[PDB]
């Protein structure tokens, strides 16, 4: 498997390194590739480099612009990224080259843009056969913001809505669950909010008022 | 008018693998009892610009194509060199 | 550079059809082509690679095919978690290029929502603001209808809708709507009202609150 | 391995307009000022194969293209200027 | 060889909606560009050419646009006519290439069948065949079940449909079934039935004949 | 306007002329163009020929195999297609090149297949007791495409919707034309369908009334 960091938040112009971690000696012996992905567009080589290093490879519209770098003693891949423009506003994946890709990681956003990084409040849906509750993760930016409940022992029944950009061009996000009524009071209920970019993480529990 | 802007040109005339057309004498000479119909190959190879003229637009990963060809009569299988991937290499 | 088309741009099929996405190179690939499966919001996962190979762990009824320019994969026996969207890339020639990618959407039997209205948290007018959210779980298909009510006053343009990608195992859509209004403004009204119209009601459901 | 049919390779082949890279000083000899970035331009010429050795592969309508190069003088000043370089839209099999 | 990248495939928008479509080309093109209306069974209308040049008689509400490599079609107030398949065309470079097309259809209120049923031809039973004839008209949407029955039988695999491509005005699809089968099968049974399912029908309409009544 | 004649049935390798007549001098004037479109897929350059007639050009795909000829006399544009197979199966357009295309012919049917012509019976779909009322004609067991329907020789449009041809399990078309109409008119008013099979020089004029 495949860990990328270095996502977020850049000003037009600017500069972002990616780096992706891999677990095993093994991507010492292989080619290495990013793949990018703009939001709700598809898929588009990035570049790679060779085994040993020897060379390295662009597509066509950032042959000028992004180095390809590798450490194979901490069995790191780099993507440096310059002059950036909204075009540029896409998840990052690192993967394996072999031709075909046959190992990827889960990807980091990079963001461009000028506004300033805001962390959301987590406010509750609580409820009032089948019930629904859920949490709102209001006024953050940028994307991503990831939401669990019971730190994953609570999956099933789970929907975690697509982010909406409000006219204040901060977003809004909804995750809600099904739940049996009878289960209320007796199990308990924590969404679980983070927005990595802001480092805000909260463990909201959720209860039915009065 | 229309102008193509100075970094698009940069990055479609960089070293990259390319349709290039391959007369099959030029590469075969050792055949020389024989007219070629066709007379030349549509074949992927390195071509382009480098950034400075100390480096050279060289192929990383070579391999063969193999095509029906018409040598005068009868049409019989020939392999070409072609060019998978390429670099820009110091000289 | 090789241009990869593939087509169709989206679909749509039945549980158990034959499904057929094809994919063509601009020169001669000689199945150093792939086909990816992505499901919404993860990491492409390989399906096909070599042009007709299939990946450890995927099932068999995903088959790879073809030759020279035109490949083709054939999802034998259509099932609910095959809602995703598949790419072709080929590897003969730098730079490597994918196929536009095929939105593959799955038809189901006519399904109402289940409905559900939120109040504004308290923690949240303390902050200023009200978010008055309606839940539509688990219907199908997409075409909803949520119009917002305060005091009989019908709201048109002030709320905001989101939309699940259809579900893995059900196929159904989920929708969230948010009517945003100023503390002051919220405490002015009584009766907050979501109804809901969809082909799977005989008549509109309304969900409401009083303050 | 995979065959290319007879017929697919002398009808890709044959004389038509294509991407070819073409080297900015060899088309302007005339220039003792400037080095070029890029040093060559990806310009649609005519190229490919013609039946038999009596005829050759000619541009049937020409026209100019228009790119930003950049104009280095290689010690001194350095800047994007436009240059027109002659293209092929269409291109014919015609007898010597 | 120009390679043309027409996007989407396909897509669907109701009267008054701002339809966008979009044709990348694998060089630039410089305009050198042509937007096509061609509705089912005639040949292709030229709509754009030289990328924003209008063809006369071409409505205003068609508009052209982009450079370079990109390029867009822009239906702005979209009329039920507009129904048809929209291609660019490029003309910089031989040899001339298309897009794949876009395949537009208009959304529009649900709109039940009415539904006829029509007994063999006394001319084609002398012929010794049996053909009979489930007319579902001016419907919407496209999806409907025609499900045929002989003295309450179900019928499985006798049948063939034909969907006629959407209403130029009233943007409706009509749906024929035919159920054939030989004379001597024809003068065995009694009842002849389609019944047709829905979205606009609360509950399945049938339509019948009993072969001498 | 241009008129596209040649079209219909040809065997597998065989050979085939098609011929395209323009009404005004003005052909004379122009480069023309060919392009052609297989059922249900899209639209294609076949080739074009130059003002006085100096170049000739195809598309790759018929680059050894097609001739496109020209007699500026009787305003005549010719394109002759050998070793044709399934892939050309297309409705083939006259158009006038000017890089776009904005003047095009009606286009006709080739269509490259080894089973025989054969021409349809015409049955009526006939309206039966019960506002407004639903009749038709049945064309059937009929190759190769295509079948033209009109109603009244064209003095009736509206209310009129011809299906597309289903292939049968025979290997032979079937085809529905059908017309809602006053039911009051029923009797009062003649119904014919104009039935056209021009590969098998079929055509039929039937009546359709409502059985007694």
């Amino acid at each position: 498997q495949l860990v990328e960091s270095g996502g977020g938040l850049v000003k037009p112009g600017g500069s972002l390194r990616l780096s992706c971690a891999a677990d095993g000696w093994w991507f010492g012996y292989t080619d290495m590739s990013w793949v990018r992905q703009a939001p709700g567009k598809g898929l588009e080589w990035v570049g790679s480099i060779s085994y040993k290093g020897g060379s390295t490879y662009y597509n066509t519209k950032f042959i000028g612009r992004f180095t390809i770098s590798r450490d194979d003693d901490t069995n790191t891949l780099y993507l440096q990224m310059n002059s950036l423009r909204a075009e540029d506003t896409a998840v990052y994946y690192c993967a394996r080259d072999d031709g075909y890709f046959d190992t990827w990681g889960q990807g980091t956003l990079v963001t461009v843009s000028s506004a300033s990084t805001k962390g959301p409040s987590v406010f509750p849906l609580a409820p009032s056969g089948t019930a629904a509750l859920g949490c709102l993760v209001k006024d953050y930016f940028p994307e991503p913001v990831t939401v669990s409940w019971n730190s994953g022992a609570l999956t099933s029944g789970v929907h975690t809505f697509p982010a909406v950009l409000q006219s204040s061009g901060l977003y809004s996000l909804s995750s809600v669950v099904t739940v049996p009524s009878s289960s209320l009071g007796t199990k308990t209920y924590i969404c679980n909010v983070n927005h990595k970019p802001s480092n805000t993480k909260v463990d909201k529990k959720v209860e039915p008022k009065s | 008018h229309e102008v193509v802007k100075f970094m698009d040109v940069y990055q479609r005339s960089y070293c990259h693998p390319i349709e290039t057309l391959v007369d099959i004498f030029q590469e075969y000479p050792d055949e020389i009892e024989y007219i070629f119909k066709p007379s030349c190959v549509p074949l992927m190879r390195c071509g382009g610009c480098c950034n400075d003229e100390g480096l050279e637009c060289v192929p990383t990963e070579e391999s063969n194509i193999t095509m029906q060809i018409m040598r005068i009569q009868h049409i019989g299988e020939m392999s070409f060199l072609q060019h998978n991937k390429c670099e820009c290499r110091p000289k | 550079a090789i241009q990869m088309t593939q087509s169709p741009s989206s679909l749509s099929a039945s549980v158990g059809d034959r499904v057929t996405i094809t994919c063509h190179g601009s020169y001669w690939l000689s199945n150093y082509l792939a086909w990816y499966q992505q499901k919404p919001g993860k990491a492409p996962k390989l399906l096909i690679y070599d042009g007709k190979e299939r990946e450890h762990g995927v099932p068999s009824r995903f088959s790879g095919s073809g030759s020279h320019e035109d490949y083709t994969l054939t999802i034998s026996s259509l099932q609910p978690e095959d809602f995703a969207t598949y790419y072709c890339q080929q590897y003969r020639y730098h730079p490597y290029t994918f196929g536009q990618g095929t939105k593959l959407e799955i038809k189901r039997t006519v399904a109402a929502p289940s409905v559900f209205i939120f109040p504004p948290s308290d923690e949240q007018l303390k902050s200023g603001t009200a978010s008055v959210v309606c839940l539509l779980n688990n219907f199908y298909p997409r075409e909803a209808k949520v119009q917002w009510k305060v005091d009989n006053a019908l709201q048109s343009g002030n709320s905001q809708e989101s939309v699940t990608e259809q579900d893995s195992k059900d196929s159904t859509y989920s929708l969230s709507s948010t009517l945003t209004l100023s503390k002051a403004d919220y405490e002015k009204h009584k009766v907050y009202a979501c109804e809901v119209t969809h082909q799977g009601l005989s008549s509109p459901v309304t969900k409401s609150f009083n303050r």
